[PDB]
């Protein structure tokens, strides 16, 4: 569960990201590919080389989800709904996975916020990417 | 890694089971209860209940030559990584199968298998069963790139 | 979330336990030492052989746990409760040998009760015992 | 197992790491983002706030030995196995710590290296350092029995 504090630390982060969310989202998102290559075998109709159109746009969709989670931030359940059936009835995304992206968002904004990835952020971050990723997963049986 | 006795108790065991069964009952189980994993066999029809799945003739299908197999890798237990490179190369670059897939059905295997030896599958039996599964996932994405 | 299905299907499997408990929940335990050797890591305060007296009792404990999860199956975060706090803040084993147990006690179930272990109950019971395991670490941070 | 090109990416980086400092640095982050592992320290004292723990003098002193260990491992890429045997026997026998600790701290180790190095840290030189500390891990778990 998020705490005050950990509201206050996530909110003061993801706003630092600001207008280089949707830049985060597509870094996040090779890393992810690079270090832990069988989450491609989700994308095999994107074309993964850096830099690709597709994985831009993704990147923007994913950051754009984060930024609404952190604006609804005390009714994530509801704000994620629409994403949790998606995954959950769709794309089916194994849940495993989930917790590779969450780490590539964490070291991408380790890499973007010197000054405020502190570890109490660092902590608070974690726990946000993984609340998200429980709804997100919620749904699946 | 199988001491020389986990060997021959896997051995043993398997020399007991019909691989077609098991292996439909294990995919179809897969199917029930991680869902998700319907996902890539949105072709083989009614998948709307658990009876409508285990009794799917496309999926005991599949189960049958899923589990041949993995039972022909058993006889190879010192090489699962060439034995399955073949079909490593396949499930990554023709099928996109999330590795973790072949976890899952691992676990179910072993959940499959205890649920028909009953007392037979001892914990030591288990044990060595799971060193199998984990040796034959890890072979199956061991060419995933 | 478990369905009026799952709870229906829970009560049944679990109830065929019965004076069975003690057992199947220090069976569980040895198919986990034996197959997962890092879950001993927990026990080292334990005499871990074949049938130990720590091995026995720990198991009824676990096993009445369960009974009892099972019996308040419609909110078990507070029947759980200290039970929560105490691996929270005692015992603090790593939320990742959860679903070592979890897996072991299905197994367990499996090799005792033929008739009960159909597809559907199998799958009841693997939320069930997921079910719980969150409930354990919900308060881990 | 890491390219050619890799191991020199690995190598390159760590040349710039204060090793004491980030040590100090990595396990306090991990008593902070998952404070179940301070069970294996309550004989260091305060652990109660991030900075009681960041700051904790036994904390900072313990990291300089875990990640001075963890150095010398890299200067033997091909051998983690052999380099980590007394450490992983230790760990098993004599401290009871659950392996999956030594890949959280990998993971927060990869995330140290990225706050200090920013740009630097690339796509590529993260997945050079994903297989770093995952293999570190792995041989520090590979005689737990
Ligand atoms: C490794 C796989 C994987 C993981 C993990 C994953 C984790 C997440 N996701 Fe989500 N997601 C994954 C695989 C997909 C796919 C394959 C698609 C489809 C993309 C396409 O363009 O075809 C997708 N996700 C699509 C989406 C979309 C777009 C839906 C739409 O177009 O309406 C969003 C917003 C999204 N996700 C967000 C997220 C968020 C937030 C997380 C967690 C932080
Ligand atoms: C939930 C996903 C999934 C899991 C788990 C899985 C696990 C395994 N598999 Fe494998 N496999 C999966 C999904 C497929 C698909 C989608 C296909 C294609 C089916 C079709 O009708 O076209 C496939 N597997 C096809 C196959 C084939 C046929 C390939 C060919 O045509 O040459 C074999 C022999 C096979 N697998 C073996 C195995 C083995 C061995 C395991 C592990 C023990
Ligand atoms: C691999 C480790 C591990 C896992 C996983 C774990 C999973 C679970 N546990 Fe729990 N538990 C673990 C390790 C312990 C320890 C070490 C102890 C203390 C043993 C002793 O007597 O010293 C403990 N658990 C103690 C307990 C106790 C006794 C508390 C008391 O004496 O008041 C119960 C009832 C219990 N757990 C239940 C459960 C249940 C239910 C699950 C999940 C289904
Ligand atoms: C969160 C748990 C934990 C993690 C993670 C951990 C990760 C690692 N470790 Fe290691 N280690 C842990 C808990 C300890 C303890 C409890 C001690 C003994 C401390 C004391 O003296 O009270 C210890 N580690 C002691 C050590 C020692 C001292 C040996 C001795 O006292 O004879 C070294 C060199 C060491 N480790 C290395 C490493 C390395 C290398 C890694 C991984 C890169
Ligand atoms: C007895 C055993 C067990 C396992 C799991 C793996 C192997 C094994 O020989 N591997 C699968 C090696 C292989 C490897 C080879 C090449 C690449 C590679 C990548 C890119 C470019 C060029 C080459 C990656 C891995 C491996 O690296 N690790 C294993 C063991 C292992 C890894 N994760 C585990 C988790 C649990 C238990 C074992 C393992 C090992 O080398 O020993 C051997």
């Amino acid at each position: 569960v998020l705490s005050p504090a950990d509201k206050t630390n996530v909110k003061a982060a993801w706003g630092k990201v600001g207008a280089h969310a949707g830049e985060y989202g597509a870094e996040a998102l090779e890393r992810m590919f690079l270090s832990f290559p069988t989450t491609k075998t989700y994308f095999p109709h994107f074309d993964l080389s850096h830099g690709s159109a597709q994985v831009k746009g993704h990147g923007k969709k994913v950051a754009d989800a984060l930024t609404n989670a952190v604006a609804h931030v005390d009714d994530m359940p509801n704000a994620l709904s629409a994403l949790s059936d998606l995954h959950a009835h769709k794309l089916r995304v194994d849940p495993v996975n989930f917790k590779l992206l969450s780490h590539c968002l964490l070291v991408t904004l380790a890499a973007h916020l010197p000054a405020e990835f502190t570890p109490a952020v660092h902590a608070s971050l974690d726990k946000f990417l993984a609340s998200v990723s429980t709804v997100l997963t919620s749904k699946y049986r | 890694h199988l001491t020389p006795e986990e060997k021959s108790a896997v051995t043993a065991l398997w020399g007991k089971v019909n691989v077609d069964e098991v292996g439909g009952e294990a995919l179809g189980r897969l199917l029930v209860v991680y869902p998700w994993t319907q996902r890539f066999f949105e072709s083989f029809g009614d998948l709307s209940t658990p009876d409508a799945v285990m009794g799917n003739p496309k999926v005991k299908a599949h189960g049958k030559k899923v589990l041949g197999a993995f039972s022909d890798g058993l006889a190879h237990l010192d090489n699962l990584k060439g034995t399955f490179a073949t079909l490593s190369e396949l499930h990554c670059d023709k099928l996109h199968v999330d590795p973790e897939n072949f976890r899952l059905l691992g676990n179910v295997l072993v959940c499959v298998l205890a649920h028909h030896f009953g007392k037979e599958f001892t914990p030591p039996v288990q044990a060595a069963y799971q060193k199998v599964v984990a040796g034959v996932a890890n072979a199956l994405a061991h060419k995933y790139h």
